[PDB]
RNA sequence: CGCAAGACGGACCAGAGCGAAAGCAUUUGCCAAGAAUGUUUUCAUUAAUCAAGAACGAAAGUCGGAGGUUCGAAGACGAUCAGAUACCGUCGUAGUUCCGACCAUAAACGAUGCCGACCGGCGAUGCGGCGGCGUUAUUCCCAUGACCCGCCGGGCAGCUGGAAACCAAAGUCUUUGGGUUCCGGGGGGAGUAUGGUUGCAAAGCUGAAACUUAAAGGAAUUGACGGAAGGGCACCACC
RNA sequence: ACGGGGAAUCAGGGUUCGAUUCCGGAGAGGGAGCCUGAGAAACGGCUACCACAUCCAAGGAAGGCAGCAGGCGCGCAAAUUACCCACUCCCGACCCGGGGAGGUAGUGACGAAAAAUAACAAUACAGGACUCUUUCGAGGCCCUGUAAUUGGAAUGAGUCCACUUUAAAUCCUUUAACGAGGAUCCAUUGGAGGGCAAGUCUGGUGCCAGCAGCCGCGGUAAUUCCAGCUCCAAUAGCGUAUAUUAAAGUUGCUGCAGUUAAAAAGCUCGUAGUUGGAUCUCUCUCGGCCGAAGCGUUUACUUUGAAAAAA
C-alpha cells in the first residue's frame, strides 16, 4: 500500500528533479528525496580549544568554522541513526526535533 | 441444546464444526 | 523468478529461435 | 463545456438540499429550467424562486424546504411512450404513492400524471421525489 | 465513463460485441476452438473401445488409486481416460470391449483428486455399470 | 479551459448592465462612426479601434450609442480587411514562428507550437468557411501564408 | 606557480517556478513562443472528446563524424567464505559528451484520462491586479522598489464515499443518466506461439489456443520472526 | 446459418434456440442441357457427363427413398416392410375411379393432463384435550400408532360377456361374471458432515477399497467408504452426462469496474464519430359556420386512423 502521501520526497508539481550522491556510498539519489543535513561545527572540537587559543597568537581570534552539507541516501541515513523509523501516527510529523 | 454446544466447543474447527453449528439454532 | 529476468530469458529464446530460422 | 444546463440546474438543486441549505443560485437560467422548477413548485417541493435578470442569461435564486429527497435529470431526454410510463416510473420512483417523473411533452412540461391525464408520451426530463 | 447519447447505438453494441470476447465462457462456446478440441466432438455421452486399463494416483492431500480405463472413441479415434466410479467395477471391465462413456459433471474440467481426468465410464459392453454394480444383471457370455 | 493550453482564466470584460448611452458622452452617434472611420483608415483593426475609442475619446460600448458593432460599420460602409482580423493575427503568428523554425531548425519547442497555432487556424478557417465570411476553396498553407499578411 | 582538455553547473535550491509529457539551474545578448492577471476591446458558437492520421518522448541501444576529463556494462587481476567469474578494491573497452539519422520504450507514477457544474473550514506560498495605517531607499514638491495588513483570479501544495488503507475527491451512486476517449472480466499458459506491420539491428505495435488450476490477489487485524530501531533485564548471559 | 410466424425466464431490460407439421425459398447422388405444357430448366420426365451401382448369353439393357414402410452404414441419439379411402381434402371425362396426401390402429417412460398402491376396532398402551375431588384413579367427547388375538363394508388393476366404437376393428365409455388382509394385487430413484432435508447407531475396511459437483472424509473408537437398521426428498417417477436460460449488477442500455484487487494510452494535436450555452407568444367558390384549395422552412417526434395471415 502507499505509505506516505508524497511517496517520501518533495517532488510536487514538477517532473524530473536533478539526483545527487549520497556523502557515504555515492547513490543517485533525487535532490529532493535525500535526507540533506547542515553541519556548521568548530573545526576546532570543544576538547581542543584551550590548547590552540593559549597558543594563538591573535588574542581574541574567534577560531573558523567548518560548513558541509551532507546528502545521505535513505538506507545510510537509516544506518547512520540519523533518522528512525516511526508510527504510523508519527510518521506524519514534519517538525524538525527540538534539540 | 447444551450437549450440541459442548460437542461445538470441544473442536470448533474439527470434523464436528459445520453440523453442530448448523444445529445450533439453524 | 523476477519478471525483469522472466522477460530476459525469453527474449534470449526469441533471439535464438529467429536465429534458429531463415 | 457546460451542455445540458437542466442536469447542472438540478445538481445544484440537490447538492444544496443534500447540505441543508435554504437558498440555492442556479446560472444560468433556461426556459426549461424554469418550467422543470414549476412543475416542482406546485407540488410543494420547491417553494417560490426568483429569476435574476442579468442581460445574457439569467440565474435563479431559489428557496428550499427540506421536503426533496432527489430531484436528477435523465440523459439523453429518451422519447417516452404512454405505454411504456409506467416502466419508466417503475425505474425511477420510490413508491407509487409519491414521486414524479417531468416529461417535456407537445402540450408542454408537465408531470407524468399530467402526461397521462392529457394522453400525451415526450421525452423524460427528469424526476424529483 | 459510457457515452450516453441518443445515437450511441452503434458504438454502444460494437463495445459490447467486442468486450464479450474477453469473456471466458463467451469465447470457449463461440470461438470454435474449444468444440474442436473437445473429445467428444460436441456430445454428451460416446462409445470407446479401452485399450488398457491404468491406476491414476490422486492428488497429493488424499492418497489412493483411481482405477481408470484408456479407451479410443470410435467416433473420432481419439484417446481418453475414463474413470471407473465404483469399488470393484473395474473387475467388470475386461479389454478391448466398447463401453459408453460420459463426463464428470464438470464441463471438461476434471473433477476432485483425480489428476486430468474429466470422463467417467457409464456402461460396458452394451450394458450399465450401475446394473453390474447392483447385481441387476450381468456381462454377457 | 483554453482550447490548446491546461490553464483556465476567469479574465474577461464584464459589460455593465446598463446599455444606455453615457452620461458624459457628448460624441454623437456619426461623430462616433465619423472616428471609426478615420481609426480604419489609419489602418487600425476592429480591436484596436474599440481600444482607441474607450480610452481617449470615451465609448462604454460603439455598439450601445451607434447601434451596430465596428466590424459591422466597416463592413456597411466598406473598409474592412478581406479576412477576419483574428484569423489574420492567427496566420501571422504562424508565419513569426515558421520563420523562426528556419534558423532554429533544432528548437522542438517551437514546432508543437506552430502546430497548436495551425489547428487553431484549421479550426477559425473552418468555422469561417461554414459563415461564408471565406471562399469554400480558401486553405492555408505555409507556402502562400505569408502572401496573405 | 602556471598551461591544456573535456565534463559539470555545488552552496543559493525550497513539498518553490516553468513546460503537453519527457524534462528544464553560470552571465549576457538575439530569436520566436507561453500561461496567469487587467480589460465598459473585438469575432459572435467559432465549442468538449476523439477511430484514422500526426508532433514530441528519460535512460539504454543502433549507424556515421568530432573529442576519450571522470565514471564505467564486457573483460583482466587483487580479497576472510565451502564455492565469484557477486557484493569490496585496482585497472579497464564500448558507452558516458556534442553534431546528424534511427529507436519509441520506463514503477514514462498522482500506479488516479480530459472538459463542465455543485459541495465545509483554515493557514501559508507563486504570479497578476485592487485597497490601505505605518517603516525603509535616490536631492526638501510623488509615484515606485523592499516590508506590513487584507481582497479577487489562476497555480503546485499543506493542514484539518470506500473492503479498508485512505480520498475535498477516489464526493454529489440501488435516491443508480452532464459530455466524451481508452480500457478490465478468476490465476497460470502469456504479452508466449503465429500472422500482419514498423526497424540497420536490438526490438516496437497488434496479439491467441490447446492445456492446467481452486484459488491467485487487495486492505487491515492478531501473533510469530527480523543478521530492524528504542528502552530495560539475567552469573541457567557476558565482562 | 434455410428466413419468418414462433419456443424456453416473466421484476424491468434482456440471453439463447427456431432441421421440425403454418407461410415463403431451395433440392432431389453432384453439375449441366432440354422436350411437352398455361405453368418445369420437373428428376416416382428425358439427354449426356462425374461418382456409386443392377441384370447379361458380355452383343446390350436398366438406375436414382432428402415419398411411405422397411434394410445397411453412421453415430449418444430416433417407430411396424400394419389396415383404409370411412373423415379432411385433392385429381380426373367423374355423384361412380384413384390418393403411403391424409386417416386409423402398432412401437415406450420425448413430453403434457388427470390419477390407484387403501377408508373405518374391543384391546394395553406415550400422552394430552371444558371447574380432572388423588403422583397409587370415567380417557368410541378429540385424535397417532409399538400389534405373533381382529371385523365387516368399498372398489379398481386384472381375466372374461354383450360388438356400443370404427371402413371388420384392439382404445376409452357402458352393463354385467369372477377379482383384496402379509388387501404378496409387496413403489421406486437418490441421499443422511456443510452447502442441503435427514443417524456422531451397529458391523467391516484402516490414506487401502472407495466417497466427494465444492469444501473435504478414509492413516483399527469413519456422522462421509462397504453393508444392516433407521430416517428425508420427489414420487410412477427419480439419477446422470453435455447444451442452454435465470442465478450473472461475473458483459452491466437499465446496470459493473479501471489509486492500491484485472485495468487510464507516456504526452499532446487532430478528421470521421458522439456531444453541444441563453434567447421567438375580393389569400379561399352556390346561404353573412361548409368539401375543395395548403410549400406552413422538409424533420425527429407524441397521440389518433386505416394495414399489420392463421395456428
Amino acid at each position: 500500500t502507499k505509505k506516505r502521501r508524497n511517496n517520501g520526497r518533495a517532488k510536487k508539481g514538477r517532473g524530473h528533479v536533478q539526483p545527487i550522491r549520497c556523502t557515504n556510498c555515492a547513490r543517485c539519489v533525487p535532490k529532493d528525496k535525500a535526507i540533506k543535513k547542515f553541519v556548521i561545527r568548530n573545526i576546532v572540537e570543544a576538547a581542543a580549544v584551550r590548547d590552540i587559543s593559549e597558543a594563538s597568537v591573535f588574542d581574541a581570534y574567534v577560531l573558523p568554522k567548518l560548513y558541509v552539507k551532507l546528502h545521505y541516501c535513505v538506507s545510510c541515513v537509516i544506518h547512520s541513526k540519523v533518522v528512525r523509523n516511526r508510527s504510523r501516527e508519527a510518521r506524519k510529523d514534519r517538525t524538525p526535533p527540538p534539540r | 441444546f447444551s450437549e450440541w454446544i459442548d460437542d461445538l466447543e470441544a473442536d470448533p474447527k474439527g470434523k464436528f464444526a459445520q453440523n453442530l453449528l448448523k444445529k445450533l439454532t439453524g | 523468478m523476477r519478471a525483469k529476468w522472466r522477460k530476459k530469458r525469453m527474449r534470449r529464446l526469441k533471439r535464438k529461435r529467429r536465429k534458429m530460422r531463415q | 463545456v457546460r451542455m445540458n444546463v437542466l442536469a447542472d440546474a438540478l445538481k445544484s438543486i440537490n447538492n444544496a438540499e443534500k447540505r441543508g441549505k435554504r437558498q440555492v443560485l442556479i446560472r444560468p437560467c433556461s426556459k426549461v429550467i424554469v418550467r422543470f422548477l414549476t412543475v416542482m413548485m406546485k407540488h410543494g417541493y420547491i417553494g417560490e424562486f426568483e429569476i435574476i435578470d442579468d442581460h445574457r442569461a439569467g440565474k435563479i435564486v431559489v428557496n428550499l424546504t427540506g421536503r426533496l429527497n432527489k430531484c436528477g435529470v435523465i440523459s439523453p431526454r429518451f422519447d417516452v411512450q404512454l405505454k411504456d410510463l409506467e416502466k419508466w416510473q417503475n425505474n425511477l420512483l420510490p413508491s407509487r404513492q409519491f414521486g414524479f417523473i417531468v416529461l417535456t411533452t407537445s402540450a408542454g412540461i408537465m408531470d407524468h400524471e399530467e402526461a397521462r391525464r392529457k394522453h400525451t408520451g415526450g421525452k423524460i426530463l427528469g424526476f424529483f421525489f | 465513463g459510457k457515452c450516453r447519447g441518443l445515437r450511441t447505438a452503434r458504438k454502444l453494441r460494437s463495445h459490447r460485441r467486442d468486450q464479450k470476447w474477453h469473456d471466458k465462457q463467451y469465447k470457449k462456446a463461440h470461438l470454435g476452438t474449444a468444440l474442436k478440441a473437445n473429445p467428444f466432438g460436441g456430445a454428451s455421452h460416446a462409445k470407446g473401445i479401452v485399450l488398457e486399463k491404468v491406476g491414476v494416483e490422486a492428488k497429493q492431500p488424499n492418497s489412493a488409486i483411481r482405477k481408470c480405463v484408456r479407451v479410443q472413441l470410435i467416433k473420432n479415434g481419439k484417446k481418453i481416460t475414463a474413470f471407473v466410479p465404483n469399488d470393484g467395477c473395474l473387475n467388470f471391465i475386461e479389454e478391448n470391449d466398447e463401453v459408453l462413456v460420459a463426463g464428470f459433471g464438470r464441463k471438461g474440467h476434471a473433477v476432485g483428486d483425480i489428476p486430468g481426468v474429466r470422463f467417467k465410464v457409464v456402461k460396458v459392453a452394451n450394458v450399465s455399470l450401475l446394473a453390474l454394480y447392483k447385481g441387476k444383471k450381468e456381462r454377457p457370455r | 479551459g483554453r482550447m490548446h493550453a491546461p490553464g483556465k482564466g476567469l479574465s474577461q470584460s464584464a459589460l455593465p448592465y446598463r446599455r444606455s448611452v453615457p452620461t458624459w458622452l457628448k460624441l454623437t452617434s456619426d461623430d462616433v462612426k465619423e472616428q471609426i472611420y478615420k481609426l480604419a483608415k489609419k489602418g487600425l483593426t476592429p480591436s484596436q479601434i474599440g481600444v482607441i475609442l474607450r480610452d481617449s475619446h470615451g465609448v462604454a460600448q460603439v455598439r450601445f450609442v451607434t447601434g451596430n458593432k465596428i466590424l459591422r460599420i466597416l463592413k456597411s460602409k466598406g473598409l474592412a480587411p478581406d479576412l477576419p482580423e483574428d484569423l489574420y493575427h492567427l496566420i501571422k503568428k504562424a508565419v513569426a514562428v515558421r520563420k523562426h523554425l528556419e534558423r532554429n531548425r533544432k528548437d522542438k519547442d517551437a514546432k508543437f507550437r506552430l502546430i497548436l497555432i495551425e489547428s487553431r487556424i484549421h479550426r477559425l478557417a473552418r468555422y469561417y468557411k461554414t459563415k461564408r465570411v471565406l471562399p469554400p476553396n480558401w486553405k492555408y498553407e505555409s507556402s502562400t501564408a505569408s502572401a496573405l499578411v
